[PDB]
DNA sequence: GGACATGCCCGGACATGCCCTATATCTGACACGTGCCTGGAGACTAGGGAGTAATCCCCTTGGCGGTTAAAACGCGGGGGACAGCGCGTACGTGCGTTTAAGCGGTGCTAGAGCTGTCTACGACCAATTGAGCGGCCTCGGCACCGGATTCTCAG
DNA sequence: CTGAGAATCCGGTGCCGAGGCCGCTCAATTGGTCGTAGACAGCTCTAGCACCGCTTAAACGCACGTACGCGCTGTCCCCCGCGTTTTAACCGCCAAGGGGATTACTCCCTAGTCTCCAGGCACGTGTCAGATATAGGGCATGTCCGGGCATGTCC
């Protein structure tokens, strides 16, 4: 049958993610990780439902920036495909790592 | 049909080159090529010359094939046949079959292939060289279904693609022109020329 | 019956003067706020540390004026200078 | 009869409460009567510029009404703005459409 | 106890953050390091409004102290308060 | 037909070359010869006389073939043929076959051949050198249908290839002409020769 | 003479003679220390006085500085830090 | 009227707890603080003087030097996680940096 | 003027040795110089701006000293 | 044949040489010169501190000398080790200095 | 033919007639008759409706025949039959000999005959009473050659003659009517009706 | 077909009448009536209700039946079928067969009939008496073909004959309408209407 | 041969297909009204912080000279950047399955938030004085020089 | 393996800046008073958590093909490294002046308090724009036919 050339497919799925705002990460799992992380550091939290979409947006914009920044360090390199050397160079020149 | 024949441009060695007459765009010419849009506008079942111009001639046994496939991708794959309607009127010359888009006239060597492989449609006769004054061979194509016909083309555009093979069938050159099928060549033409500006 | 703080009574009357034709959602309101509230946090607080670096004790406009001209770019800082001086030129004629 | 120092400017941010919010912030022991006025009308000023751009966003989007998105459109095509919003990030706000052009097909 | 809920950030998810971040092509290698990115996230963020919220006597994290922490952070987020 | 006749002009190696009368243009002449046009416009069934004219004398037993094709290239496969009404009715001179469009008149010599592999009708007789004080070979040709017959010629118009042959039937010498079998020549040659200026 | 100008070079000396007996300081990294302290300084009383603005308290006292104190300085650091303020305080207040 | 003693000697403090709060008085952070704010700030800041002091005086030794350089600072400060850590943003004067040689610049055999 | 080839390349050369780098392109030297005066007209306006609003005729080390702490850099070992 | 180290060994050298020590390593008066005629185009007649350009020149160095050092580990990171113009503008980009 | 049908008008016991559309005399109009002439004018092929009209209705088995008979005397022995041309062309409806002239359309009760002592073709179909709520009975001529077809009608005029028969051929009625077949009927019958005036 | 049913409106002893919607002639109509031509324009596969009045209540067992004639004369013994293309596609509603013009939709004890002897298609369902709160009983028809359709109806008005009959097929009642089966029925009603005033 | 006789072709224009767009219906969230109350405005007061003027001195600017180390320039070469090519494997795309995320309703109770009270606690102020800073002096850590030792590199 | 170039180390000499001591002064301490703010109790009522059920869209596992990462090879160019020339950076030394810090006097500008009143903010409400489907409205493109030309015919 039919089949799409590797490439457009995520080109079209790049464009319609960048063109629409809706959230990209699953707001169940988000709260049960961020549950998981606090009981190690204070007993039997309770957490805003605001407080839990805060989290969401800021998790989201810092993981898309580092995405950004990982993509032009690859494309620097004349590469396409972003390797884990690539997160560990984004991070470490923007100073976290 | 399990594959999509090249449409690629190939003079090849014998540099192979089609060429078309210079009908003006009468509302109701029979046959006009758009050198512009390299398409050909034609009225169903009507005489569409087509010339083969090469720069040496090709061995005797030398043919010359034609077949139409879908211009657009996602119809590449389907077969281009005639209509329900235009398949079981009574119009076969007794040498094509009726499900065949694309007929030769005027040739009695004419082959009708329906390919095993690929399903695919195509007449192929021998290529004649011309006499050494002449310059150009000419093959008159009939095509039997509108680009409008509901169960066939059904409005979508196709392309012919004209292919010169050696004796096994073993490709030589190739070409390839847009066709519409339409009762009005002329007035066709003309619309599709002035959108190129829109 | 809980009292709040919000500037959108006055966001709301400068937008009908720059476009009375345009409205503002929820979100977008608290984004505003947001933003206004962090400006006037940024200014607010360079200008005090602007005054307890030369040892003054008041709020005055030069050092409002000076945290400006650091934190706007150029141009943003050109006009707001110039929209903040002739502000106070004309209350400080209207007493 | 009361008549507000920020009519008596002709602007539209409050004089008496940004002068409150300032002596409220233990910033200084003495706050002057030109320091809010100032502040005030820079913030209008830039409230103005903001909400300029992004109706111009809105109406080239064929929207009647500002969303966080025209926000983001509006603060990081402007030279300026997105340089003084350098560390903010807007929520609902995406970001731009910008495509590297090695990435483009041949 | 909340226990191996890390899994649940899943693959095409971060594909779609990648995407929104402009990648075209994601090693099959690549998710490990971002899960292991995001939980370092986490654990400074959420330290951060825990203690915050232990400061103000309170067990409820709040969503200004989630903003607070962000911008300590200089990740300053608008839309949950000023 | 398989294949078609070449039309090429070759003079070949005794000079071989057609000449034509003087006649007019009143409309009712009954064959008058276009120069302009290389076309002959004839009544039907009327004299035509074409000269053979060669530079040095060919061999006893060379002989003279005419042979119509259609002009227009997708008609040139077509066999050219008398129509149905022409074809049955009585006016046979007693030597050529009812459906042969040309004939030979006035020639006991004449032969008419339907050829078995390319189905082509055509009309021979032996070469005779000119008479002494003449400096040509005048054969006479009669054309059995009208250009516009229908169920024939249709209204396409035909050449007339004239070939001068060895007696094993092999080729020294080829020239053609265009012709218009109609029933007013002279009007008709006229209207064609005005049109040229169109 | 000039005017009085305050700065921690003695209370660095002695806590370098308590660590280090017979170990000296050049005028340049003395220099350092002093930038340390009262960046150090300016962080946390900075960072503090935020935290009582944020939760309506008009009143410096000790758990917003501790807080300050474990926003600011790593794991261990932290846990050194509040277990000695805590020890201090107790022990000024049994006074 | 008693003996006049300092708070510094009542908590066992070298940092003036009196300079410290009246450093935080006049800091406008706050019209009122407590008694115990300046000794907690007073003993944070001994703790991380001592840490950089003991770090420096390591260094200053493994160089065979017994006085303080910034250099020895320098190398005190990035060579302990915590303390690179909580002055990641800060740059020493006459400090250099920390020898490092990435492994790919190396020669090979 | 001229005066930004008295950072010559030699300097640009050490520089980039503390750097650590092993190798310098040739078009490296106008992009560091590039860079660093960018770098200059951003902390001396800041460090001008600060000694105008002291109504002062001289730039100090401490104005410079707050403007590179402004600019997200604290320098140690100046003042302050 | 006179002695001559092969490309390499005497570029370590310098880079053991230059970061066991902490002296400046750019021209002071040159700096001075730019630096002043850069601020004669925001204040006209404008003086300067000795301490003032000794601490421009410090930050300028340690602002290099860092941008260095990430420059490097790009070039590093993409198998390369001579450093060109766009990995410059690769670490200020990332950095947010663009 | 040995004989000649009579042409003479009769209606008989069931007072039969003929009736006939008032279609105008567009240039190429189907089928329009005039009643100054008596005449029918038609294109070849094309439906020609004749109205039956009968005062009381003929019994069950009555048939309706068609023949058509030259006009001009020194014709009428000669049997109108479809020329060599359209006799062969490959039209038959596969109810009609390919040589008659006169066909009806959509009946599948139609008789051709060919009479085996007058030599004459005619068709004939079963009489349809019109359903007691209707005036008349319409049957669908067609006629397969133009009055023009050389070697056929070849520009002579005919009468189609209908005629009212019991089952065994026994007349009852008879009717009449000329007939051109011919490319423009309006065209042609405004000549000739004007020419009635010369 | 050897046959062709009648046409003639009978309401017989239930006094049976047909009636239509008020629609009006707009874009976006699917079904539309004219009074004045007694006519129905419809989009293909669209509902098309039809109602049935009488004065009086059948028994059970009387069914309704729906069948389609052209309305031409010459073109009356055809049957009326679905074009080819139609016939082909996929769009049988699991009931009808491919080939039937018209089905009635919604009714689970319609029958479709082939007719052995005439070969007409028709589709009946059993009568049921209005519901309460209604004077007549509505039958909701479908036309799976456009008038337009090649190879079927081809452009041909067809008249619509609706049958009360008995369970033995025994004629209770009969009307009939044209119909027009179209893209655009507001238009093509409009456009017929005011045809009728030239 | 001129005047028709008579078929054929096709541009005009209608028949009649199909998409193409702009006009008709919901929803909760945003835009406006109201009441109130509390925070902002007018007025008067003190007092102290800031404006201004004179002074002094130090510390910034400018100049001269030398001299030497560093910058500039030339040139050889080698090794590293970079382009091309092959391959194989890991990732993109599609499809059927399943899994859990989402939405809607419902409960209840934990805990945020508000109010009242009062007492501990920090601002404030005067007297004291002793801790801390500026200045002066000195000596020892470090820096500069030179020469032998060791390391390291490349041929 | 070895020679040569660079770095390291070891010792001697000097020098200048860090450490210590002393005078002084002003800023921290102590003692007392008073307002106020926040710690605690108590009541409300909001919303966060927990659960159930249904749906469906997203995730997941896998098949497959192929594009890209990566390794290898060749080339050439351009940067390193070293020798030679030049130049200007630096150190030292001196002169001047100007502006930065200091002090004293004054005055006006803002906190503080009181009194009042109007604006802004909960509460309430209604209606308008988003999606879909129906009405215009364009094209999309076949068939018929009147006009005009082509071509036969003949007294």
């Amino acid at each position: 049958p039919h089949r799409y050339r590797p490439g457009t497919v995520a080109l079209r799925e790049i464009r319609r993610y960048q063109k629409s705002t809706e959230l990209l990460i699953r707001k169940l799992p988000f709260q049960r990780l961020v549950r998981e992380i606090a009981q190690d550091f204070k007993t039997d939290l309770r957490f805003q439902s605001s407080a839990v979409m805060a989290l969401q947006e800021a998790c989201e914009a810092y993981l898309v920036g580092l995405f950004e920044d990982t993509n032009l360090c690859a494309i620097h390199a004349k590469r396409v495909t972003i390797m884990p050397k690539d997160i560990q160079l984004a991070r470490r020149i923007r100073g976290e790592r | 049909s399990s594959s999509v024949p090249s449409q690629k441009t190939y003079q090849g060695s014998y540099g192979f080159r089609l060429g078309f007459l210079h009908s003006g765009t009468a509302k109701s010419v029979t046959c006009t090529y758009s050198p512009a849009l390299n398409k050909m506008f034609c009225q169903l079942a009507k005489t569409c010359p087509v010339q083969l111009w090469v720069d040496s001639t090709p061995p005797p046994g030398t043919r010359v094939r034609a077949m139409a496939i879908y211009k657009q991708s996602q119809h590449m794959t389907e077969v281009v046949r005639r209509c329900p309607h235009h398949e079981r009127c009574s119009d076969s010359d007794g040498l094509a079959p009726p499900q065949h888009l694309i007929r030769v006239e005027g040739n009695l060597r004419v082959e009708y292939l329906d390919d095993r492989n690929t399903f695919r449609h195509s007449v192929v006769v021998p290529y004649e060289p011309p006499e050494v004054g002449s310059d150009c061979t000419t093959i008159h194509y009939n095509y039997m279904c509108n680009s409008s016909c509901m169960g066939g083309m059904n409005r979508r555009p196709i392309l012919t693609i004209i292919t010169l093979e050696d004796s096994s069938g073993n490709l030589l050159g190739r070409n390839s022109f847009e066709v519409r099928v339409c009762a009005c060549p002329g007035r066709d033409r003309r619309t599709e020329e002035e959108n190129l500006r829109k | 019956r809980s009292r709040k703080e919000s500037y959108s009574i006055y966001v709301y009357k400068v937008l009908k003067q720059v476009h009375p034709d345009t409205g503002i959602s929820s979100k977008a309101m608290g984004i505003m706020n947001s933003f206004v509230n962090d400006i006037f946090e940024r200014i607010a607080g360079e200008a005090s540390r602007l005054a307890h670096y030369n040892k003054r004790s008041t709020i005055t406009s030069r050092e409002i004026q000076t945290a400006v001209r650091l934190l706007l770019p150029g141009e943003l800082a050109k006009h707001a200078v110039s929209e903040g001086t002739k502000a106070v030129t004309k209350y400080t004629s209207a007493k | 009869k009361a008549k507000t120092r920020s009519s008596r400017a002709g602007l539209q941010f409050p004089v008496g409460r940004v002068h409150r919010l300032l002596r409220k912030g233990n910033y200084s022991e003495r706050v002057g009567a030109g320091a809010p006025v100032y502040l005030a009308a820079v913030l209008e000023y830039l409230t103005a510029e903001i909400l300029e751009l992004a109706g111009n966003a809105a109406r080239d989007n064929k929207k009647t009404r500002i969303i966080p998105r025209h926000l983001q459109l509006a603060i990081r095509n402007d030279e300026e703005l997105n340089k003084l919003l350098g560390r903010v990030t807007i929520a609902q706000g995406g970001v731009l459409p910008n495509i590297q052009a090695v990435l483009l097909p041949k | 106890v909340l226990r191996d809920n890390i899994q649940g950030i899943t693959k095409p998810a971060i594909r779609r953050l990648a995407r929104r971040g402009g990648v075209k092509r994601i090693s099959g290698l690549i998710y490990e390091e971002t899960r292991g990115v995001l939980k370092v996230f986490l654990e400074n963020v959420i330290r951060d409004a825990v203690t915050y919220t232990e400061h103000a006597k309170r067990k409820t994290v709040t969503a200004m102290d989630v903003v607070y922490a962000l911008k300590r952070q200089g990740r300053t987020l608008y839309g949950f308060g000023g």
